[PDB]
């Protein structure tokens, strides 16, 4: 029915395609950018993980937050003392665009433990609104897997718990998922949630939708599947301790498959 | 791409949340503006989230039948919205067109463009949530815009919940009056709906003054709703069983003066199953525009 807009759903879908190309941070900015790395990256995202979790905040909304960072470190240098000044203005932002009751800024400034102030939040907020030019309305891989979910028979909320975890887990490392668009790493989350969940694969539906077949998600599997492998290693641990809670069915503690077969 | 050294301020035409609007003139190219200004100096919470979104939507919507985002002037304690002037909003002009009444051309015209507008919102995951005629612009050329995107918000598919109780009340959707956990475009099509018939009345259709007054003005005009016009309405969660329970009164009743096309289609608006409900889309094709025109408004 009428929550599944389809009348719209796929001028939508064509739409945010158009838009994740428009809305892409440059691949190679970290290599450009003289004193971040893709390690301080990765606690930034991580530590977003962790703050939404504080404020019960959308999953919508951490990810609109690292596509607004990604963004803007790709225009502007920034030195690893104001990283995280960047990624609260960032979550700020997004939490102002989707949440219906965003936390205070008072509470964004409270997060990063006095390291930065009020004035200096709501100046950052103003510079990556400058940057950005408002463009904030950006497709993430949660719009387009909830896409995906309606091609689900049946419906299984261990498939669609498994994809968002390891959608989110993509967030935390920009190599190798900044190569990859929203739509492409939302496929490959899909498909990989659905292989180890009920053994079977992307639907000839969504190839129809999207174009997309296995043969063109197979790089963006075989990453997203070693990730998914060596979760449990990686230095973050804030999405996996997250998707351990009911809410997310504790699809973290699922066993990943050891083998894909194409 | 513009700074405020080039706008002469002429007059004060409206006034929104976070300030005036003003009506001002490009002194380089001629061109008539609206400035909305957004206090900044006075926020102690930084760029408002209705501007953000106001500003971030309507940035990607560029269609004849939406008002059209010109600029952002970004100062430091201020910050300047220049849209396109238009001369009057809908409700100005009803309460000019009143003993004449606005011709049937006209809010076949109005109405038609307004569902242009609306499905361009809906087919860039846009609902508008707060269609009303205040909220609606006309020229002089007869055109008619959907303006104030500062409740408006950016949607996913299938929907999540959204903030409850928007809409002004008189245009809010039964679904919202009923607690509904999700609504999606179809509440926009329900204000359009009551608009259209506004257009025809010169008057609101529901002119509730609570919550429980509107639904039961709803009710008394489309009949108490149950489970086999409306599967699930009994259980949503501020609907109750001791709901008066009203007949439908024959739809020709609600709108003396409509035609058989026009009470078709505003039935089609006012269907109260959101899943049954026409879309903005499939309303273009209705028999009722079968021959519609864009003139000028007559005053
Ligand atoms: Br067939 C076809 C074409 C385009 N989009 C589609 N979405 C869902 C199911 C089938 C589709
Ligand atoms: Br014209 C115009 C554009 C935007 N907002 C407006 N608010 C009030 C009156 C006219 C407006
Ligand atoms: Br525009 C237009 C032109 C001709 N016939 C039409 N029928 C229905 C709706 C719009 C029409």
């Amino acid at each position: 029915g009428v929550n599944e807009v389809p009348d719209y759903h796929e001028d939508i879908h064509t739409y945010l395609r158009e838009m994740e190309v428009k809305c892409k941070p440059k691949v190679g900015y970290m290599k450009k950018q003289p004193d971040i790395t893709n390690s301080m990256r990765a606690i930034l995202v991580d530590w977003l993980v962790e703050v939404g979790e504080e404020y019960k905040l959308q999953n919508e909304t951490l990810h609109l937050a690292v596509n607004y960072i990604d963004r803007f470190l790709s225009s502007m240098s920034v030195l690893r003392g104001k990283l995280q000044l960047v990624g609260t203005a960032a979550m700020l932002l997004a939490s102002k665009f989707e949440e219906i009751y965003p936390p205070e800024v008072a509470e964004f400034v409270y997060i990063t433990d006095d390291t930065y102030t009020k004035k200096q939040v709501l100046r950052m907020e103003h510079l990556v609104l400058k940057v950005l030019a408002f463009d904030l309305a950006a497709p993430t891989i949660n719009q387009f897997l909830t896409q995906y979910f309606l091609h689900q028979q049946p419906a299984n909320c261990k498939v669609e718990s498994l994809a968002m975890f390891l959608g989110e887990l993509s967030l935390i490392d920009a190599d190798p998922y900044l190569k990859y668009l929203p739509s492409v790493i939302a496929a490959a989350a899909f498909h990989l949630a659905l292989y180890t969940v009920t053994g079977q694969s992307w639907p000839e539906s969504l190839v129809q939708k999207t174009g997309y077949t296995l043969e063109t998600l197979k790089p963006c599997l075989l990453d997203l599947h070693q990730t998914y492998l060596r979760a449990p290693q990686h230095a973050q641990q804030s999405i996996r301790e997250k998707y351990k809670n009911s809410k997310y069915h504790g699809v973290s503690l699922l066993n990943p498959p050891e083998t894909l077969n194409v | 791409p513009g700074s405020m050294e080039n706008f002469q301020k002429v007059e004060k035409i409206g006034e929104g949340t976070y300030g005036v609007v003003y009506k001002a003139r490009n002194k380089l190219t001629g061109e008539v503006v609206a400035l909305k200004k957004i206090r900044l100096d006075t926020e102690t919470e930084g760029v408002p989230s209705t501007a953000i979104r106001e500003i971030s939507l309507l940035k990607e919507l560029n269609h004849p039948n939406i008002v059209k985002l010109l600029d952002v002037i970004h100062t430091e304690n201020k910050l300047y919205l220049v849209f396109e002037f238009l001369h009057q909003d809908l409700k100005k002009f009803m309460d000019a067109s009143a003993l004449t009444g606005i011709p049937l051309p006209l809010i076949k015209s109005y109405l038609f463009q307004l569902l242009q507008g609306l499905a361009f919102c809906h087919s860039h995951r846009v609902l508008h949530r707060d269609l009303k005629p205040q909220n609606l612009l006309i020229n002089t050329e007869g055109a008619i815009k959907l303006a104030d995107f500062g409740l408006a918000r950016a949607f996913g598919v299938p929907v999540r919940t959204y903030t409850h109780e928007v809409v002004t009340l008189w245009y809010r959707a039964p679904e919202i009056l009923l607690g509904c956990k999700y609504y999606s475009t179809a509440v926009d099509i329900w204000s359009l709906g009551c608009i259209f018939a506004e257009m025809v009345t010169r008057r609101a259709l529901f002119p509730g003054d609570s919550e429980i007054d509107q639904l039961f003005r709803i009710f008394r005009t489309l009949g108490t709703p149950d489970e086999v016009v409306w599967p699930g309405v009994t259980s949503m969660p501020d609907y109750k069983p001791s709901f008066p329970k009203w007949a439908r009164q024959d739809f020709s009743k609600v709108v003396p003066p409509l035609d058989e096309d026009g009470r078709s289609l505003l039935s089609q608006m006012l269907h109260y199953d959101p899943n049954k409900r026409i879309s903005a889309k499939a309303a273009l094709a209705h028999p009722f525009f079968q021959d519609v025109t864009k003139p000028v408004p007559h005053l």
